[PDB]
């Protein structure tokens, strides 16, 4: 469990909050995201 | 006002059960005007 | 008008004549839906008597007084409760403790003997208080004592 | 990538005295606050 959204609408009609952590530091933006229903995190090993 | 306020905690919690009656405040550790609205929300799961 | 006004006008300076209810303080609305000022549901880009919001003003250089571009600041700010970051030019002494001294910390003026606490501030705190609603401890601004 | 995933259910508890914080940025001690 890491984060957060919070907003008016979620559909990028209006400006909303978007909270995000990872392993070390946390990043806040407000914006019109355009979210998707069920918004989640992947991390995975990038072989590359 | 236009503010958005974070307070939180953390404790240790012996295996009685979670929400265990007791005492702990939580202390102020955010805070970011975002001059908006809010009315909804969620939170980001992190899948491996 | 010297910086901001043109002959050809200056229809860049948008305002918004329309809300469905007053907005409350410190609160800025972008949205560009049609607004309902006719009693039927206007749909799409337009409709009877509906509109966005205003359109600009004229800000033309020769309209007149009063009636020009006036640049606007207001700077909204609290103080005496917190841990301050913005201030005025005023120097700091050195700071001398068990005497008697009008004290000023970050702009908390009074008279007193500063001295050695033993209290545990919780470090969002800056100011102790007492039942008089007076403040009977601080945390100094220079070293964190 | 908009993936549909979270399959989310629900039930209820007593959240007994949790969820108390300190109101304002003041230090105080040995005293009873109220405070709205
Ligand atoms: C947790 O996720 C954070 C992003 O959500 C991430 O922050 C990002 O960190 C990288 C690496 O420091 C930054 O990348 C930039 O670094 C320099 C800038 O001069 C350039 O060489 C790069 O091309 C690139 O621009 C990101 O800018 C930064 N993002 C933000 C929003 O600050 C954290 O690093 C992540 N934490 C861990 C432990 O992985
Ligand atoms: C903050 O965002 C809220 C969601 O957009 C918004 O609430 C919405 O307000 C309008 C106007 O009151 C409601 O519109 C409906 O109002 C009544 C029925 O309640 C009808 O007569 C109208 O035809 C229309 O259907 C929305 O239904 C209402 N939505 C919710 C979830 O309450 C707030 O007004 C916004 N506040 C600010 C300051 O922007
Ligand atoms: C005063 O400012 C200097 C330069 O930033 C800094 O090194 C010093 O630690 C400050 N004084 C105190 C008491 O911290």
């Amino acid at each position: 469990i890491r984060g957060w959204i919070f907003g008016t609408t979620l559909d990028s009609k209006t400006q909303s909050l978007l909270i995000v952590n990872n392993a070390t530091n946390v990043v806040i933006k407000v914006c019109e995201f355009q979210f998707c229903n069920d918004p989640f995190l992947d991390v995975y090993y990038h072989k590359n | 006002d236009g503010y958005f306020k974070i307070y939180s905690k953390h404790t240790p919690i012996n295996l009685g059960r979670d929400l265990p009656q007791g005492f702990s405040a939580l202390e102020p550790l955010v805070d970011l005007p975002i001059g908006i609205n809010i009315t909804r929300f969620q939170t980001l799961l992190a899948l491996h | 008008n010297k910086l901001d006004s043109k002959v050809g006008g200056n229809y860049n300076y948008l305002y918004r004549l329309f809300r469905k209810s007053n907005l409350k303080p410190f609160e800025r609305d972008i949205s560009t839906e049609i607004y309902q000022a006719g009693n039927k549901p206007c749909n799409g880009v337009a409709g009877f008597n509906c509109y966005f919001p205003l359109r600009s003003y004229g800000f033309r250089p020769t309209y007149g007084v009063g009636h020009q571009p006036y640049r606007v600041v207001v700077l909204s700010f609290e103080l005496l409760h917190a841990p301050a970051t913005v201030c005025g030019p005023k120097k700091s002494t050195n700071l001398v403790k068990n005497k008697c001294v009008n004290f000023n910390f970050n702009g908390l003026t009074g008279t007193g003997v500063l001295t050695e606490s033993n209290k545990k501030f919780l470090p969002f705190q800056q100011f102790g208080r007492d039942i008089a609603d007076t403040t009977d401890a601080v945390r100094d601004p220079q070293t964190l004592e | 990538q908009c993936v549909n995933l979270i399959t989310r259910t629900q039930s209820y508890t007593n959240s007994f005295t949790r969820g108390v914080y300190y109101p304002d940025k003041v230090f105080r001690s040995s005293v009873l606050h109220s405070t709205q």
